[PDB]
């Protein structure tokens, strides 16, 4: 509309940098507000930049506004994993509530997760209620692995996600699977996706 | 300084009334409501200088709004349509600049409600090669069967949530791609160490909040009627 | 020695969507600028409209303005938004804004607004305030107003520096039209008085400048003391207009004059006898 | 709501065959919106012309329209005015005097 954001998404390793342009052409143009909003969730304020050539800090973000090139950047120095979230760039035409919101489209920003020691392994886990129904658990792989799909109509295989045991200060990936079909064992599940050779296959 | 929204999440049928509320404490004014879709920013729809007053924004048609009193401010749906379809988000604001979102609303409208069905849910006990190798232990969720696509998973331990550890699919598959009815599956989960799930006073409970029909949506069929609910399975830990 | 400067802003809202600002700028009794509506930019109507000022100083500022129009019209509806059913259309806006100039380095500015044809806010040190006599609903506008910081700063900027600092510019680009002088022509008539039995002598007087003249109806020595004298009345090229008027008796008409004084004559008065 | 002063003469002395020029000024009215017309024998006359409207101290409006003219014995000038004040159009004739 007044407000174009760029990029439109992009992909970042844990701990890099990165910036993030918004460009409009709303007058007059009284702020601009980032606005963090996580998949899901709602929009939490990082900063609001207000003087003619401001500059804004807060922890790992940081922000400029150059409010004669109507530009202005957001800066997050060091990624986390926690940074994964659309970013969207507000201008406020009124410093009062005369005003209206001029919302960006926002900047979708994915990070890839630092695996420190992959231990790639397939379990089998079993069902608390019934102990003959399972899943298979592909798990602790490194992020240079992907997941594929189901090469069948019967067999289920989610793709990969990361969770954080923060005070272990610990990340896994992960991915599950499972059927109903009679000959399914884990060993099959993920017979599909490239598989680190050196996987764990208990038995 | 914050504002609440209600319901989270909300499956209507076309030419359903649907009623959003939005509630503030903060004595502010002005109470505003948005809508946002992929491809766009928020879009205004109506707003509120005060208690009696109600005033169109950007894109008024297909929506009325009421400001009974300063707390309160509705968005509502006289006929719902599937272009409805959206994430809605309330805000207030005092004579500033600043305006308090809220969490935001969730809602779907479908052609009918023939095919709502709630999940199962299942839960899936660490494994002891697991245990014994990395010296972690993962439980699995899955819930199945259920459709539209609208459920909040959490994990509760001990009757109280737990965050750390945990992790749902971005997005719920689709168990027959073939059709466009098709019922979702959705996993989930959530590692503790083994000492933790080797404690058989821990309590493990995996939660599905589902979105349904309600007690004023007509039905039909024979079946259970596929209201709103909560579906869970539990274990506890084991030596 | 003491001349006012002037920007009269005129704002009409009939209604939701109709709207109009025109604006007029005087320095004292002449007219330095106009902005009609329709017209995007601001139009000088002296040679000497933009004073001392660069081009890049008035390009900058006649761009804030343009802004400001806009600006203002949207912020108006807005109020009206804000407290409806209580106040509602048409509504009228008035704005004064300028300076006065003292043979010192010296200069007051204000601001003042008028709402439905009565003042009720001004712009005074760093915010709007309401007036004696205003009606307590204003608050809620003026609190909203005064949230806006950027906006004050801006206005404290135009009244304390930019006005003076460019009036002082045109009062010198501007000499000899400000000190021009302009001859009176007067001529006699006379009408039925609405008493049965009288007759009223008029003394017209034309074409003079600066404003401040002195007419008087005299027999002889003697100062008329029934010389009722009217309203300054404008003339188009800029020059003013004024007559004097006398009852009397059908009859005692008998060398009567009427006499001029004004800065342009030299002191050489124009007497006119009947 | 408040109802319009008007004020009808020449820039000079009238003389019978002498092009001179008419004014008619309009004070002391509110709203601003307003409609003037200037008469040759109660017919619209077309180069009139119109000063831009202001206000004075009280926060009243005026305007000054004038146009080019030449009066003669038979012939008549008027300024009629319609304003949401009127109940109906008011109109002074000039008159030298
Ligand atoms: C030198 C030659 C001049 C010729 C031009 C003649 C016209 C001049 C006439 C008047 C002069 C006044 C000067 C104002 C300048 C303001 C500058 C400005 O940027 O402001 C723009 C602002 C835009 O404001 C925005 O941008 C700014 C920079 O542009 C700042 O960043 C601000 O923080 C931001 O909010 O618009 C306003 O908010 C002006 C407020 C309107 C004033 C009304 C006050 C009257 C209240 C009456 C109450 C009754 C309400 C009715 C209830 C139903
Ligand atoms: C500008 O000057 C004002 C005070 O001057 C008066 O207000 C102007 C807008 C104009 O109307 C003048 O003719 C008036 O003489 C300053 O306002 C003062 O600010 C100080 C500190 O900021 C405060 O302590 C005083 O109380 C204020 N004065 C009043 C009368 O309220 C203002 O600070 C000046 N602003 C700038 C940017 O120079
Ligand atoms: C006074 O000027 C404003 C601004 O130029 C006019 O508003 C415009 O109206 C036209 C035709 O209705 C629209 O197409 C423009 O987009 C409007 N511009 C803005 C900025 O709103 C307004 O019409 C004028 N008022 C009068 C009485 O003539
Ligand atoms: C708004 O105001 C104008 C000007 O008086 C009037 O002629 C017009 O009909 C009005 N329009 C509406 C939609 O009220």
């Amino acid at each position: 509309t007044q407000v174009e954001q760029s990029p439109q998404s992009l992909v970042v390793r844990q701990g890099e940098n990165c910036v993030l342009q918004c460009n409009y052409s709303v007058t007059p143009d009284n702020h601009l507000r980032w606005f963090k909003q996580d998949t899901g969730k709602g929009l939490v304020s990082l900063t609001v930049l207000v003087d003619q050539k401001d500059k804004t800090s807060n922890g790992r973000y940081s922000a400029t506004l150059d409010k004669d090139a109507k530009h202005s950047t957001l800066h997050i120095t060091a990624t986390l994993l926690d940074d994964t979230a659309t970013y969207i760039c507000v201008v406020g035409d009124r410093g009062s509530a005369l005003g209206r919101l001029h919302f960006g489209a926002g900047t979708q920003l994915i990070v890839i997760p630092d695996i420190q020691n992959p231990d790639p392994a397939v379990y089998q886990l079993r069902d608390s209620k019934s102990s003959d129904k399972s899943v298979c658990l592909f798990t602790d792989f490194d992020s240079q692995t992907n997941v594929s799909q189901s090469k069948d109509s019967d067999v289920y295989i989610t793709d990969k996600c990361v969770l954080d045991m923060r005070s272990m200060d610990f990340k896994s990936n992960s991915a599950v699977a499972w059927s109903n079909k009679s000959d399914f064992a884990c060993a099959n599940a993920f017979n599909n996706s490239i598989i680190p050779e050196d996987t764990f296959f208990p038995s | 300084a914050a504002v609440t929204q209600s319901p989270r999440n909300k499956v209507a049928v076309t030419g359903g009334k649907v009623t959003l509320s939005c509630n503030q404490t903060n004595n502010h004014n002005n109470m505003y409501w948005y809508r946002q879709d992929t491809g766009h920013g928020l879009r205004l729809i109506h707003y509120s200088y005060g208690a009696g007053s109600t005033e169109k924004g950007d894109i008024p048609d297909g929506y009325k709004a009421s400001r009974p009193s300063q707390e309160n401010f509705s968005l509502i749906l006289e006929l719902a349509t599937p272009s409805q379809t959206s994430v809605y988000f309330c805000a207030s604001g005092d004579e500033g600049y600043t305006q308090y979102f809220g969490p935001g609303t969730r809602l779907l409208v479908l052609e009918d409600l023939r095919n709502v069905t709630p999940p199962k849910v299942s839960l899936f006990e660490p494994s002891k090669a697991e245990i014994s190798h990395t010296q972690k232990a993962t439980l699995v969720c899955l819930a199945t069967g259920f459709y539209p696509d609208h459920v909040e998973l959490s994990w509760w331990v001990n009757g109280k949530e737990v965050h750390s550890g945990v992790c749902t699919d971005p997005q719920p598959l689709k168990e027959q791609p073939a059709l466009n009815d098709s019922r979702y599956s959705l996993s989930s989960r959530l590692r503790v160490s083994a000492t933790f799930w080797q404690n058989p006073r821990n309590h493990f409970r995996c939660q599905v909040q589902f979105y349904g029909l309600s007690e004023n949506d007509e039905w039909t069929q024979d079946r259970a009627k596929p209201v709103t609910q909560i579906v869970s399975a539990e274990a506890w830990g084991r030596a | 020695k003491n001349y006012t400067f002037r920007c009269l802003q005129m704002s009409s809202f009939a209604n939701r969507s109709w709207s109009r600002t025109d604006s007029v700028v005087w320095l004292g009794d002449l007219q330095t600028h106009r902005w009609s509506n329709d017209s995007a930019t601001i139009s000088f109507t002296k040679p000497w409209s933009q004073g001392k000022l660069s081009n890049q100083q008035w390009e900058k500022l006649q761009h804030m303005f343009q802004v400001y129009r806009v600006s203002f019209t949207r912020d108006i509806q807005e109020l009206v938004k804000m407290m409806s059913p209580k106040e509602d259309y048409p509504i009228e806006i008035q704005l004064s804004a300028g300076c006065e100039m003292y043979p010192g380095n010296a200069s007051e500015s204000f601001l003042h607004v008028a709402f439905q044809g009565k003042y009720v806010v001004r712009f005074w040190g760093t915010s709007w305030q309401t007036v004696p006599g205003a009606p307590s609903w204003l608050d809620l506008p003026i609190k909203v107003l005064n949230a806006d910081q950027g906006t004050s700063a801006t206005v404290q900027m135009l009244l304390n520096d930019t006005c003076p600092l460019f009036v002082r510019g045109l009062l010198e680009a501007g000499k000899s039209d400000l000190e021009k002088q302009e001859k009176p022509v007067a001529w006699l008539s006379s009408v039925p008085s609405s008493a049965h039995g009288h007759r009223q002598l008029v003394c017209h007087v034309s074409g003079f400048y600066p404003k401040p003249v002195w007419v008087m109806w005299m027999r002889g020595d003697q100062e008329q003391q029934g010389t009722h004298r009217g309203d300054f009345l404008p003339n188009a090229d800029e020059t003013w207009y004024l007559q004097a008027t006398l009852d009397v008796e059908a009859g005692e008409e008998a060398g009567l004059a009427c006499r001029v004084k004004h800065s342009s004559l030299g002191g050489q008065d124009i007497i006119l006898y009947w | 709501q408040k109802t319009p002063q008007i004020q009808v003469y020449s820039r000079h002395p009238p003389e019978n065959g002498k092009p001179n020029i008419l004014n008619c000024y309009v004070t002391q009215f509110h709203p601003p919106h307003i409609e003037i017309q200037m008469l040759k024998n109660g017919k619209k006359i077309p180069k009139v012309e119109m000063s831009d409207m202001s206000f004075s101290k009280d926060w009243s409006f005026y305007i000054l329209a004038h146009t080019e003219f030449t009066p003669t014995e038979t012939d008549t000038y008027a300024c009629r005015v319609k304003h949401a004040s009127m109940a109906e159009p008011k109109t002074v004739y000039w008159d030298r005097d």
